[PDB]
């Protein structure tokens, strides 16, 4: 849902604008690539898995 | 030559009633513009800020 912003006095005259990150979003392979790779943001795997 | 005056000052007289009829259509064409003015402001705002 590109964020364009209208510059031209002419008409679609614009910037594209792209945000993908969010507090799910973290070492992005392709997405979220299991509890890695935007999960560990997430869920944390320091419980016992780290001992 | 009066018959000429006559039809000559009566076709002033249209000419005069030209002027006003022209002057308020073109009157009334400039206000329409002055509308079309914010309107195309109303364009770059319905540039939606863009997105």
């Amino acid at each position: 849902k590109n964020l364009v912003f209208q510059i031209g006095a002419n008409a679609t005259q614009q910037i594209s604008v792209n945000i993908e990150d969010m507090g799910a979003d973290a070492l992005g392979i392709k997405e979220a690539d299991g509890s890695i790779a935007a999960l560990h943001s997430v869920n944390d795997l320091d419980v016992t898995k780290f001992a | 030559m009066r018959g000429q005056i006559r039809g000559l000052e009566m076709a002033s007289k249209n000419s005069q009633d030209g002027i006003s009829l022209i002057q308020t259509a073109e009157g009334a064409l400039t206000e329409t513009h002055a509308i079309l003015q914010r309107v195309r402001e109303l364009v770059v705002q319905a540039g939606n800020t863009g997105t």
